[PDB]
């Protein structure tokens, strides 16, 4: 009783307005399984977080299963290397103690030149942990907050 | 392994940018204070009544009303990879050389399919599991586009992302705190038609105990 | 009881072979009181006009309040296109669970 | 595989659930109760320094949660691992703060029992399995269901979403599965060929493939491409 | 096989009983599709039979072209949901001829029972009003023999259908009770039916700056916003 | 012998499965009022195409049920149909 079903599937794309070269193709990417996608559970190589933009989701703009293949900012990716190098009280830690301070200052005068409201938010979240270290400084670096401050 | 790239669209825009240069399935208009639904090639005319409000409320919401299914199959217009085009006139603000043409997708529910297997269900005499079968088959050749791949999850990878993206309670002093939200109608009293004397004759006897006539002249005289 | 293992055969015919004792005995007290009540409203409306008929209206007199409805699927399906007309809200983008507002939530109450 | 057996439950404790770190688990009696297990053997009061009174009371370890008047069918915990969300057969579904162990807010959508809770992958939105043969979409700010997933021919069992929290999959008592469009609402995918109860579902973390046992003791796999 | 012990002290005839039933017992019908087919579908009274012919002849009821006229304008009675009052006796009576006509009844209906139908749901409303409103207060001069104006709300009128449950037709209208008289608090109840869509935040679209006028979909349900 | 006997006892009990003699489908009023409203507008709109008649009765024009004047405690009946 499987070969009337596929009679009836056949004659119900016909009636519901698919083209035979339409119904056919249709059905081969029917049959056929759904291929491997090699980012399949996002490795952090090359996957991305999802977006927090306040909207619901919606799983149209995408493509179909059967054909074969498959901003970011600042804050969080100078966290990553904070806390990877304040995980460490080991024979490694002075160095990265050394090498943490000009990544935040170049990160911040990279980004006080796009965003100066997350550069506001840059700057004091790991200001006062080396103010002790760097002198006045970060005091200095209180006076920008735009391209002609620089 | 696929054996070919595949081009299958589940939009509304991209189906009627597929769908263009292509004869339309309905035919709206909208005249000055009365509507007109007809075929593309007897066709009704509607005054401003309730059923014509609530399919108003079916195509500013781009699907098919589930009441219409059958009489679809009986009337043997052109479906469009189970969507039908909507092809509305607006004679109110035509222009001048053609009223204001709008092409409209409607777009399959549940109910659509439901009420399609109701009316199968007539001459068929199906049983329950081939219709489980038939909407099986019929859900995987026609719902293509599917988004299944997984993002990274933010609760596992904690130490690499910025420490405000979660929202967590806090303990502030003494309590805790979570993150919320006439005369017209006088002077025509009597104004009542009558037909005929025989329909006269039989409302005031059961009280105590259209152009059909030319249509019918001329099939009588096509007849002869 | 002839009914006892008569229910014993057809809860086994089912898939049912663990059970306790009084299950049988409880099913046997509803379907009493289940036939007497038809069969009681059948009488009625047998000196209103026994028959098979007759006890189709007094078993539809009853299935209309209490039992399992049927074919509920399309009343559902209007119902669910009822209520997914209203697209989505906007959800919060701060990555956990946000409440109600205060007078929506089980705090703001006295005894 | 480490073992949690619970012993002087005289047959009335329903699923449980163990958080994320493992350190709470909860389990839903028959008797209206939620009880909570510290797994470490730790002290689950919250003093939070303040130290006021009360050593008075009888604290073992575990705290009971008085909210519902039906029996707990189900028990799902948030990613963040803050909040519980306890399904009852009386007709609400209440949410529990996990930090002061009290309730916060009662959902009620449902008029037959609730049997299968559980929140979304990123957290947002909760989803539910019903005796009403439907299924129902929710969010944890709203006290009203957002989606009903109506279609099924016998009642839903279980729930799960999609690790990308865009599709719903529901199993349900008449040997079939379904998946649901979340926005949209109506059914995507229908997996036929059971034999029984759908009564456990989980999807792979790849993704393309579901996977769900039934009450006959046999587990299949179908891919959500094909649906075969 | 190993109900030995269970099969055999059932007697003989009980035995020698069900040894024999099957299915194809019935006429029945159980495709639940084909239920609804048939609960949904208009259903018009015809005529085979030779002495109900001869008996619906003789008592001057028509042909079912009349029967079919009938169902069509007792289906056309603007209903209690959409005019917001209960019904008059033009429109009980135009629904209980076409209600009667679907059962098959070709007779006439009676001018008493129509009546009758108005005091049943006057005394329904009235009870189930009536339980409703002595939940929000406690009367202390009633309910006794020696505060201000409340309104009830349709989350009453939910918490109320439960606490007292048998009150109710439990047909659809429990059911969307149940289901769908509770509103969050961004369900945009004050409306016109349309404009809780996600275009009309984004805005009106101009007209006729084009030779042939053809214009896009967003705009027609902004042209049909109006309506 | 018990054998046979019980063999064809328990062949019997897996045999019968009842029917219920009534059944209300859970319905409504207003549904059931509005797509038969819509079905009148859309069936009264368009045309057939027949190949050698049309489906309805007078003032229905679409798929009308045939109940018959007895047998009103019938389960099924026939419908209107095109037939060519």
């Amino acid at each position: 009783s499987a070969s009337d079903l596929n009679r009836i599937v056949l004659e119900y794309l016909n009636k519901k307005g698919y083209h035979r070269t339409e119904a056919m193709l249709r059905a081969e990417s029917g049959r056929t399984l759904t291929p491997q996608n090699k980012q399949s559970p996002a490795n952090t190589k090359t996957g991305k977080f999802p977006e927090q933009s306040s909207i619901p989701p919606n799983p149209g703009k995408t493509a179909k299963p059967i054909s074969n293949p498959t901003p970011e900012n600042y804050i969080r990716a100078y966290s990553m290397l904070k806390n990877w190098v304040d995980s460490s009280l080991e024979i490694y830690k002075p160095e990265l103690s050394y090498i943490m301070y000009p990544i935040f200052i170049y990160l911040f005068l990279n980004l006080v030149a796009k965003n100066p409201v997350y550069a506001r938010r840059f700057f004091d979240r790991f200001s006062p942990d080396f103010k002790d270290f760097h002198g006045s400084e970060i005091n200095r670096l209180f006076s920008v907050n735009s391209i002609d401050h620089i | 392994r696929p054996k070919r790239l595949y081009n299958f669209v589940e939009d509304a825009d991209s189906i009627l940018k597929k769908y263009e240069q292509y004869l339309h399935s309905f035919e709206f208009h909208i005249y000055e204070n009365n509507y007109k639904i007809c075929a593309p090639a007897g066709l009704i005319l509607t005054k401003n009544n309730e059923t014509l409000k609530e399919f108003l409320e079916y195509v500013a919401r781009g699907r098919i009303p589930d009441a219409i299914m059958e009489v679809l199959r009986d009337c043997n217009i052109q479906f469009y990879e189970g969507n039908l085009i909507l092809q509305v006139y607006d004679h109110t603000n035509t222009v001048d050389v053609r009223p204001r043409v709008y092409r409209t997708l409607l777009k399959p529910n549940d109910l659509t399919t439901y009420y399609d297997m109701m009316s199968y269900a007539d001459n068929a005499r199906f049983s329950d599991s081939i219709y489980q079968q038939f909407e099986s088959e019929i859900l995987t050749l026609t719902k293509r586009n599917l988004s299944l791949s997984v993002p990274l999850n933010p609760y596992e990878h904690r130490d690499m992302l910025e420490e405000t993206a979660f929202s967590e309670p806090h303990w502030d002093s003494e309590k805790k705190s979570f993150i919320h939200e006439n005369y017209e109608q006088l002077m025509l009293i009597m104004n009542e038609r009558t037909t005929t004397i025989t329909n006269s004759t039989f409302a005031v006897s059961l009280t105590k105990n259209q152009f059909s006539r030319l249509k019918f002249i001329e099939q009588w005289r096509i007849n002869k | 009881p002839r009914d006892v293992r008569l229910l014993h055969l057809l809860l086994a015919s089912q898939s049912i072979h663990q059970y306790e004792d009084q299950v049988p005995l409880q099913l046997m007290d509803f379907a009493h009181r289940y036939t007497q009540g038809v069969l009681k409203d059948a009488l009625v409306y047998n000196d209103y006009a026994l028959g098979v008929e007759d006890i189709r209206l007094a078993i539809a007199a009853r299935t209309q309040y209490q039992f399992k409805p049927t074919a509920p699927k399309e009343l559902m399906l209007q119902l669910a296109a009822e209520r997914n007309k209203k697209a989505l809200p906007q959800v919060m983008g701060t990555w956990g669970v946000r409440l109600p507002p205060e007078k929506y939530c089980l705090t703001a109450k006295e005894w | 595989v480490c073992m949690y057996t619970f012993q002087n439950t005289n047959k009335d404790m329903s699923c449980l659930d163990f958080s994320d770190d493992c350190r709470i688990a909860a389990a839903g009696f028959q008797d209206s109760y939620i009880k909570i297990w510290s797994l470490d053997g730790s002290s689950l009061n919250n003093p939070n320094i303040a130290l006021n009174n009360n050593d008075k009371d009888e604290d073992p370890t575990c705290k009971t949660l008085v909210g519902h008047s039906g029996t707990v069918y189900s028990t799902s915990f948030s990613p963040d691992n803050k909040y519980l969300l306890s399904g009852s057969e009386d007709k609400t579904v209440r949410l529990w703060s996990m930090d002061t162990h009290t309730a916060l807010v009662s959902y009620k959508g449902h008029n037959h029992p609730v049997w299968d809770v559980s929140f979304s992958p990123l957290g947002h939105y909760f989803a539910t399995a019903s005796h009403d043969q439907t299924a129902r979409l929710w969010s944890c700010d709203h006290i009203y269901p957002l989606r009903i997933f109506a279609g099924h021919l016998n009642d839903v069992d279980c729930v799960s979403f999609h690790p990308n929290g865009c599709y719903v999959f529901t199993g349900s008592s008449d040997k079939t599965c379904r998946m649901w469009d979340v926005s949209t609402g109506d059914s995507v995918r229908l997996f036929l060929g059971h034999t029984a109860p759908v009564i456990s579902i989980a999807v792979c973390p790849d993704g393309r493939w579901l996977s769900t046992g039934s009450e006959d003791g046999i587990i299949n796999v179908w891919d959500i491409g094909t649906g075969k | 096989y190993k109900k030995i012990v269970m099969s055999l002290p059932l007697n003989d005839r009980n035995r020698l009983k069900m040894i024999t039933k099957e299915a194809g017992k019935r006429g029945f019908i159980f495709c639940s599709v084909f239920q609804a087919r048939l609960n949904n579908i208009p259903k018009i009274p015809i005529v085979t039979n030779p002495e109900s012919l001869k008996r619906v002849k003789s008592n001057n009821l028509k042909t079912p072209l009349e029967w079919s006229q009938d169902i069509m304008n007792g289906f056309n009675v603007p209903l209690a949901s959409e005019s917001h009052s209960l019904p008059d006796t033009d429109s009980f009576y135009l629904r209980m001829v076409g209600i009667a006509r679907e059962h098959g009844l070709v007779g006439t209906v009676d001018a008493r029972c129509v009546e009758l139908i108005s005091l049943a749901l006057d005394q329904y409303l009235k009870n189930i009003i009536e339980f409703t409103i002595d939940t929000v207060r406690y009367r202390r001069k009633k309910y006794s023999d020696y505060s201000g104006l409340y309104k009830s709300v349709s989350e009453m009128a939910a918490d109320k259908r439960d606490a007292k449950i048998k009150q109710l037709d439990d047909d659809k209208n429990e059911d969307e009770c149940a289901d769908e008289a509770k509103s969050i608090n961004n369900g945009n109840n004050s409306s016109k039916d349309d404009i809780g869509d996600i275009s009309m935040s984004s805005a009106v679209n101009e007209e006729l700056h084009e030779n042939r006028t053809i214009s896009l979909t967003n705009e027609d349900i902004y042209d049909s916003l109006s309506i | 012998t018990p054998e046979e006997e019980t063999t064809q006892v328990l062949n019997g009990v897996s045999r019968s499965f009842p029917l219920p003699l009534e059944s209300t489908v859970l319905s409504s009023v207003r549904y059931r009022t509005k797509y038969f409203r819509m079905r009148e507008m859309f069936a009264s709109s368009f045309s057939v195409k027949p190949g050698y008649t049309s489906p309805g009765y007078g003032a229905i024009h679409s798929r009308v049920g045939c109940l018959d004047l007895d047998r009103t405690t019938d389960y099924k009946f026939r419908v209107r149909t095109p037939q060519p």
